[PDB]
RNA sequence: UGAACGCACAUUGCGCCCCUUGGUAUUCCAGGGGGCAUGCCUGUUUGAGCGUCAUUU
RNA sequence: GUUUGACCUCAAAUCAGGUAGGAAAGCUCAAAUUUGAAAUCUGGUACCUUCGGUGCCCGAGUUGUAAUUUGGAGAGGGCAACUUUGGGUUUGUAAAGUGCCUUCGAAGAGUCGCUAAGUGGGUGGUCCAUCUAAAGCUAAUAGUCGAUCCUAAGAGAUGGGGAAGCUCCGUUUCAAAGGCCUGAUUUUAUGCAGGCC
């Protein structure tokens, strides 16, 4: 189950913008678009990182 | 009938009207005696529209 | 099989209850 | 939800409201035919409930029927017997009481098409197109 | 003795109801975009991809193209 | 108010250190009966934003 | 003769109906919705209303295909607009959301709003009787809306909305409240009215 | 024990309430109602009585 | 007696001056069903004879 | 022919609409082909009703 | 504005497409807002890989068509470094499942019994026991003589009404029951106006 083209970029700027740090995505009102709970973007950030590296 | 709305609209819409032709009045008579001091501006602008 | 049962043996009749504990065991026991 | 005002609403059907609409219409139903075509349910709750869907291929007939047991067999069976032979390409899918006389009671029937495409291609209604 | 059309009387709503009927939370939904409109989106997305839609702005070129 | 009946005296409300509204007045009608028509029809009127007075 | 023939039967009856709407003696329930909004407020509401009017099949369409193009090539506020559907603003008015509700007042089974003018002053709504149910369709794109409601409202509209709900309550709520609850359709007719009031 | 003895909600007895009061009185009811003034039968006189309540203050 | 014109402008403040009507005096003593267009169907698919005993004709032709 | 479907029928009687062909043929006559029942449903088009409304920038 | 236009109800067409006559296993609705988006559907038309699909268009529908839910409850959120995936190639931050925590939590009336109730109600047992009605699905020789034409007593369709029905009454009856005529082409610019019986 692989993810798609705009949920990774998505979850790219995600991680450029805030790295590890799960409450400040959470809170973010520009990326975090749909408001997500910080598990949920955990789990989406450490699909996309195992898929990239 | 008059309803009230129409003459309070006419009754401001005048007065801004008024109050335009005598700004445009003042500074044409500043510019025509050569008074130009303290206006906004002294130069005959013309503006042209085209598609 | 109740709801009971069933779920007692790790994962069927919702009309019937547990009411026996030698019955339930049985029951257990068999799903197992 | 509104439905359950209405509901609640029909339980008194002697109370001031009920009972002079009951009286309006009753008059209004003794002009028309005995049996004529409603535009739409009289009580959409109560259609509802027996399972009417305001989608194409839903009918609503009107039918009144004489009361008593005398002749110088239940009422209702008669009136959407009556019904469905006068739409034989329908099925009676239900029916409820909507007023009632000393002479006659009224009856709205709910009917389903069964040659429609909104009720052929839809899993949920499509069991009555079965012969 | 009795008047048959007599006033009515608001005994229940003349008494304000100060907070709402039911205690039920409020969806995720209403707080954020549409998710329906999202997934249609997407679906338009898929379908100009694949030919089956032109895209408005070739609709445009097609339509001052032909008509002389 | 003309429309309503003849009138006998318009005054309205303004500042004296430059002439603005005040936004109320007085006037009178001629006819005692006009002036309560005058006031049942305009009592509540949405105008301009703004809920006439009349009494 | 028989000069029954120049109505054909639906007429006659359609006729028979208004004659007897105002000769029977309706209830206050319903008799509460002969009085409705004058024609200074209801002007001033429907301008309001008509700002927020919902779009349409084919707007929401383009809308949605713009977007869509924009996608397959390479953050938004939340809309406003008017609530409509007899149940969805029960269920507004029953959660305190709604800031002014329009009911019709020619609903043809009249059951189906009969309680809402209750519900709407019993939940601290406020709520105006809108003469023509389908001149509330046309801000809500149908042939015919039984109701209408407002729930939110932008923020240059937000003063707009206020005053007139405070209009409303000013010319529709404490003008009407105790005739409201009076029963009503009692009129005579001269044939009638002369040989009783008169004797 | 199932739901259909539970209790009765806030916006049931609100519904009801408000049908009470909107659609008027049957004219039995409004025959005890005159009597009053002046099982199936306990409940509908103690409902009587509780329409008689609150119309006086509340 | 509040004048007339107090009249007049309370009606037109409340009403809005469209009240007049406009109505025939002369109408049909009977109504009849009016004409209406019946459009077309487009479907959208598709010599001295004489009788003989024998159920035969013979025909004399000259 | 028959539930039997243009109308009738104890007659093997009487019509209407569209297209096409042939005889002196724009008018007349004939031949050939195709249509015209009722109840009901969904939709299209054309309507009736002082039934309810709105209608001054 | 004596104008113009929205709806509502009722009609018509040899209108487009249809339909009737006769001979061992469990589940699904309604009832609580998708409201940050009627997300739903018939039909016409053009193509295609045609028991259907896609694009476009006219409509139905908010007086409610989809998704979700049916006490066996169920719903909105949160946490697992939880588990799973369709169609003849898949992918959308899409659809579900399990465990725990937290906030909520509707229920079929001329019906039960003249006409109701909601810790209600139905049925049993010598206070207790057991179910959840008034909604639904589910396998095992003639132009010329007659007929043909016309109406007579009468019979009998339509409109309407009765009857469980095979059918009966009633013959112009509270039926929108059909023909004809006139016009410079119809005064906010080429969408029929008036009249007769």
């Amino acid at each position: 189950r692989s993810q798609s083209e705009r949920e990774e970029e998505w979850l790219e700027k995600l991680y450029k913008k805030h790295g590890d740090d799960y409450k400040k995505m959470f809170f973010d009102k520009k990326l975090n678009i749909y408001q997500q709970s910080e598990g949920d973007l955990k789990r989406r950030l450490l699909r996309w990182k195992k898929r990239n590296g | 009938f008059v309803r009230a709305e129409s003459i309070v609209a006419k009754t401001l819409a005048t007065s801004r009207e008024k109050e335009r032709i005598k700004r445009v009045s003042i500074l044409e008579d500043k510019k025509a005696k050569n008074e130009t001091q303290h206006i906004a501006s002294g130069k005959d602008f013309i503006l042209k529209i085209t598609e | 099989f109740t709801l009971a049962e069933v779920k007692a043996a790790g994962l069927v009749d919702h009309r019937r209850q547990n009411r026996n504990q030698e019955i339930f065991d049985a029951n257990v026991q068999r799903l197992k | 939800g509104a439905y359950k005002y209405l509901e609640e609403l029909q339980r008194k059907k002697q109370s001031d409201v009920l009972r002079f609409l009951q009286r309006v219409r009753v008059w209004e139903y003794r002009q028309k035919n005995v049996i004529h075509r409603a535009a739409r349910p009289t009580r959409p709750d109560k259609a509802r409930r027996l399972g009417y869907k305001a989608k194409q291929g839903f009918v609503i007939y009107r039918v009144r029927v004489r009361r008593g047991n005398r002749k110088r067999r239940s009422l209702r069976a008669t009136a959407e017997e009556r019904v469905g032979r006068r739409a034989a390409n329908l099925r009676v899918l239900n029916s409820y009481w909507v007023n009632q006389d000393s002479t006659y009671k009224y009856f709205e029937v709910i009917l389903v098409d069964p040659q429609h495409k909104a009720i052929r291609r839809d899993a949920r209604y499509n069991w009555i197109c079965d012969p | 003795s009795i008047n048959p059309y007599e006033p009515l009387i608001d005994w229940f709503t003349r008494h304000e109801e100060v907070m709402p009927l039911t205690a039920v939370p409020e969806p995720k939904r209403r707080f954020v975009p549409s998710k329906n409109e999202a997934k249609r989106v997407m679906k338009i997305v898929r379908a100009i991809r694949e030919g089956r839609i032109i895209p408005p702005k070739k609709l445009k070129e097609m339509k001052e193209k032909e008509k002389i | 108010f003309a429309q309503f009946g003849d009138l006998k005296e318009v005054r309205l409300a303004r500042n004296k250190k430059t002439g603005n509204s005040r936004h109320y007045g007085f006037l009178e009608f001629v006819n005692k009966e006009d002036a309560m028509i005058a006031q049942e029809s305009m009592n509540n009127y949405l105008l301009m934003g703004h809920l006439l007075q009349v009494r | 003769l028989s000069r029954y023939v120049k109505w054909p039967e639906y007429v006659r009856v359609q006729r028979q109906k208004k004659i007897l709407s105002i000769r029977l003696k309706v209830p206050p329930t319903i008799a509460q919705f002969q009085y409705t909004l004058d024609r200074n407020t209801a002007a001033e509401t429907f301008k309001l209303f008509n700002k927020y009017r919902p779009e349409t099949a084919a707007e929401k369409k383009e809308r949605l295909t713009k977007e869509a193009a924009a996608v397959a090539e390479g953050a938004s506020p939340k809309p406003y607009a008017v609530k409509y559907g007899l149940n969805h603003v029960v269920a507004l008015i029953e959660n305190k959301k709604a800031k002014l509700v329009l009911i019709a007042n020619d609903v043809d089974p009249i059951e189906l709003v009969v309680f809402l003018p209750a519900l709407c002053k019993k939940m601290g709504v406020p709520y105006a009787i809108v003469k023509g149910k389908a001149r509330l369709g046309t801000l809500v794109n149908q042939k015919t809306s039984a109701v209408a409601a407002l729930t939110e409202v932008r923020a240059e509209d937000e003063a707009a909305l206020a005053k007139l709900v405070s209009t409303i309550d000013a010319n529709f709520a404490d003008k009407y409240d105790e005739v409201k609850k009076h029963w009503g359709g009692g009129i005579l007719g001269n044939k009638a009215q002369a040989k009783m009031d008169k004797r | 024990i199932s739901y259909k003895k539970g209790a009765a909600s806030n916006r049931t007895k609100f519904v009801r309430s408000l049908v009470r009061e909107i659609a008027g009185l049957s004219p039995y009811e409004r025959r005890l109602i005159d009597l009053i003034r002046n099982t199936r039968a306990k409940a509908k006189v103690e409902e009587m009585n509780n329409i008689i309540a609150a119309s006086r203050r509340h | 007696a509040p004048s007339a014109k107090a009249t007049a402008a309370k009606k037109a403040v409340v009403k809005g001056t469209n009240g007049k009507k406009a109505l025939k005096v002369r109408t049909s003593a009977t109504f009849r069903l009016p004409k209406t267009l019946k459009l077309a169907r487009a479907p959208k698919y598709a010599v001295n004879t004489l009788v003989r005993p024998n159920g035969t004709k013979k025909a004399y032709v000259r």
